[PDB]
């Protein structure tokens, strides 16, 4: 539309990562084994984790899938405890459930904002 | 200024009220009470617990003075002259708490008709309601 | 403030309401009946007629937006001060819009929560409803 | 003179130095504008306050708190009506001691050559109440266009003969309308002036000279929208005892 | 206000009453004892009695503090007797609670208004 001239902010400015696809690592952590827990994101060597937006079962079955896990039945653990903390988030709209990976969920944003 | 479309567009909506204006009326009155507690200063005297029959009086003769302003809609100043007179220098009624029951009274109708009350007739009545106000508080002083 | 009752109800309530449509809805309600409002939205085109407005999906973008911030407002009851901080300090600095306009738009969007609910609103959870409009009105103020 | 900081409903930033509050020993607020280092316009309806009009001057002049600039307290030292009041409502203050002069606080100085030519565009700034009636927190301003004298006439009193004329204001009250008077419509996007406002000057912005000058302080403010004119008082008639007044004090 | 001017009906005209103080006496009838009862008010040599719109035990209070009792505990008592009609009523406004008398009490009315 035109330079300058517009009500944004700083705290809501863009950004882009880019990749060639062999660093893209998703994995479950804190829980009784590897197809259980708290969703891990890694991606050139910055591990974070991802902020509920949104995070239905048919969603969250996306993750499962990549994994070779099976469906997603629940949001929770029982096992194991004292998973490691970042202050690095990453945010998901909505996806239909049949792509076979994350990385190819509509307008997945990777930073950039705190979901308080 | 009220256009003669706004005041078709009163006219109708107004007409399609009904019989149901002086329980709109009445919950109305007690929807700016619970929502705005200043309000009730000006009802030292009454009853204002759920299912009175004093705010039910109250909001008919409310919803019935505003039905006599529509059928006058072209000469207003004249059928709101003793309410006017009441609520300006006897009673002192500010300014703000009309506004505040118009737009109770525009919620009411929002919450029963809802087919009806399109953009346009939402319109209609705020400036029917704003034009009643203005003649009831003019003469504050 | 806001009684455990009052935050049980408006929580329930809110949880039934949709983002797409209803915030357009309020929006375009206050630009049908304010005109001089229609100063600050002139970017998003023809706001000449109510089917214009009612018709202009940038109207509907901006309803779910400051929807999208109202939510926020009601996960973040107890410190809405500071929740719309950014925002008041965007209202205040570039646009000039009066204080008196964000209670309006708390007016008209109650009116269209009425309008969506029906029976549904009774008179004790629209006094909450109330509050919390009035909560962000002044946290935005200045 | 005429140099606003600023030349520009709408927040106003910097752009209306002359305008003043007043507040009455009642808690009703009104507008005036700065004429000069030490003297005021009002409204002669904004004296009369929550007392008979029976009283002097001397009895007003002591109950008004006024305001200027930004929250700025000034003390008034004497309030002079016109001697025609019931038919013009002009009326002056003065204050206790000269103001100083700043971005602040700056008069308005008055027309050389009458403004109030139908379709003239001017500015309107108030303390008025507010679409909700609760008195504006931040100063208000507003474009207004001039608008013919015979249709007002019309508007308020239904017919130009004085024989004929019976009352029609929408809004209950009449206006005073005579040959010291002019009307102006609402603006484009249907605003106008409310109660509150009275005393407000109607700027007009003189591009050869580049000056603000004052074409009239408004006398009816009950309008709130509802009636479709505004009436005020046309200062070139008001000139020479203006005048007369600052040099005899 | 203007002379003449204002729209008050026949029934809401002024009065006064003043006096030296020393002929008002206000005591309890149709109880049990000096301290229970109906509280009658004695103006002037003429009966009365006070409304209970406002009515509450912070005036209670100081009307049975200047009686020379303790802190009052009921706003009723046993019928011990029969008490007689009267037409005039007393309306009292919010009264601090500490005053040593009914009497010192702001903005008290003596007759006119009627207890409906
Ligand atoms: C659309 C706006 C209003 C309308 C049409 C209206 C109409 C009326 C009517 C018809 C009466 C009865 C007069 C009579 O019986 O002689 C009345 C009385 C009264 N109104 Fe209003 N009114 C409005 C706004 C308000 C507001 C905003 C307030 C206060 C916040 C208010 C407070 C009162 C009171 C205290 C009375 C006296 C009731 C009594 O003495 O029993 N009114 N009004
Ligand atoms: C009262 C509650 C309000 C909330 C929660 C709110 C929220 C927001 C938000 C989140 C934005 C950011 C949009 C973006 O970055 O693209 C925004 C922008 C904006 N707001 Fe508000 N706002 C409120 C009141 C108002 C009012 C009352 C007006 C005008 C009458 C207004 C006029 C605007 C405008 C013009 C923009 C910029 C739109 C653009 O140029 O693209 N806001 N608001
Ligand atoms: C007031 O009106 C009278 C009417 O006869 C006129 O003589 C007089 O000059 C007027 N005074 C002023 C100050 O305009």
């Amino acid at each position: 539309h035109e330079w300058g001239k517009h009500y944004c902010n700083h705290n809501e400015d863009a950004g882009v990562t880019c990749s060639d696809g062999s660093d893209l690592e998703l994995r479950l952590r804190g829980g009784g084994s590897r197809c259980a827990g708290t969703v891990e994101v890694e991606i050139q060597r910055l591990l974070g984790k991802v902020c509920d937006r949104g995070w239905g079962l048919k969603e969250a079955d996306v993750v499962c899938r990549q994994l070779g896990c099976g469906s997603a039945l629940k949001t929770s653990y029982q096992v194991y405890s004292k998973i490691q903390a970042t202050n690095t988030w990453l945010f998901l709209s909505s996806c239909n459930g049949n792509e076979t990976s994350l990385w190819d969920c509509k307008n997945w944003q990777w930073g950039g904002l705190t979901c308080d | 200024v009220l256009s003669p479309a706004d005041k078709t567009n009163v006219k109708a909506a107004w007409g399609k009220v009904g019989a149901h204006a002086g329980e709109y009326g009445a919950e109305a009155l007690e929807r700016m009470f619970l929502s705005f507690p200043t309000t009730k200063t000006y009802f030292p005297h009454f009853d204002l617990s759920h299912g009175s029959a004093q705010v039910k009086g109250h909001g008919k003769k409310v919803a019935d003075a505003l039905t006599n302003a529509v059928a006058h809609v072209d000469d207003m100043p004249n059928a709101l002259s003793a309410l006017s007179d009441l609520h300006a220098h006897k009673l002192r009624v500010d300014p703000v708490n009309f506004k505040l029951l118009s737009h109770c009274l525009l919620v009411t109708l929002a919450a029963h008709l809802p087919a009806e009350f399109t953009p346009a007739v939402h319109a209609s009545l705020d400036k029917f309601l704003a034009s009643v106000s203005t003649v009831l508080t003019s003469k504050y002083r | 403030h806001l009684t455990p009752e009052e935050k049980s109800a408006v929580t329930a309530l809110w949880g039934k309401v949709n983002v797409d449509e209803v915030g357009g809805e309020a929006l375009g309600r206050l630009l049908v009946v304010y005109p001089w409002t229609q100063r600050f939205f002139e970017s998003f085109g023809d706001l000449s007629t109510p089917d214009a407005v009612m018709g202009n999906p940038k109207v509907k973008a901006h309803g779910k937006k400051v929807l999208g911030a109202f939510s926020d407002g009601l996960a973040h009851l107890d410190n809405l001060k500071g929740t719309f901080a950014t925002l008041s300090e965007l209202h205040c600095d570039k646009l000039h819009v009066d204080p008196e306009n964000f209670r309006l738009l708390g007016n008209v969007l109650v009116c269209v929560l009425a309008h969506h609910f029906g029976k549904e609103f009774t008179p004790p959870v629209q006094a909450a409803y109330q509050k919390v409009v009035a909560g962000v009105a002044n946290a935005l103020a200045h | 003179c005429g140099k606003p900081k600023n030349p520009a409903h709408l927040d106003a930033k910097g752009s209306f130095p002359w305008q003043a509050k007043m507040v009455s020993h009642h808690n009703l607020t009104t507008g005036a504008t700065l004429i000069n280092e030490q003297w005021l316009l009002t409204t002669a309806k904004n004296l009369f306050l929550n007392h008979s009009e029976n009283a002097t001057a001397k009895d007003i002049a002591p109950t008004l708190t006024l305001y200027v600039g930004k929250k700025q307290l000034v003390e008034i030292e004497k309030v002079v009506l016109h001697p025609n009041y019931s038919q013009v409502d002009i009326g002056l203050i003065k204050l206790k001691q000269k103001v100083s002069v700043n971005e602040r606080v700056m008069p308005i100085c008055l027309p050389s050559k009458d403004y109030a030519e139908v379709g003239r565009v001017g500015y309107v700034s108030g303390w008025g109440r507010n679409a909700n009636f609760k008195f504006t927190d931040h100063l208000k301003y507003v474009m207004l266009p001039v608008a013919d004298q015979d249709q007002c006439i019309r508007h308020y009193e239904g017919s130009t003969v004085p024989e004929k004329k019976t009352p029609k204001s929408p809004v209950g009250v009449q206006p005073i309308l005579n040959e010291h008077t002019f009307c102006a419509g609402m603006s484009k996007y249907q605003e106008d002036t409310c109660y509150g406002d009275a005393g407000s000057a109607f700027a007009v912005h003189d591009l050869e000279e580049d000056t603000w000058y004052a074409t009239g302080i408004l006398s009816f403010d009950k309008s709130c929208a509802v009636a479709e004119y505004g009436v005020y008082v046309k200062v070139t008639s008001i000139q020479d005892w203006v005048q007369k007044t600052i040099a005899e004090n």
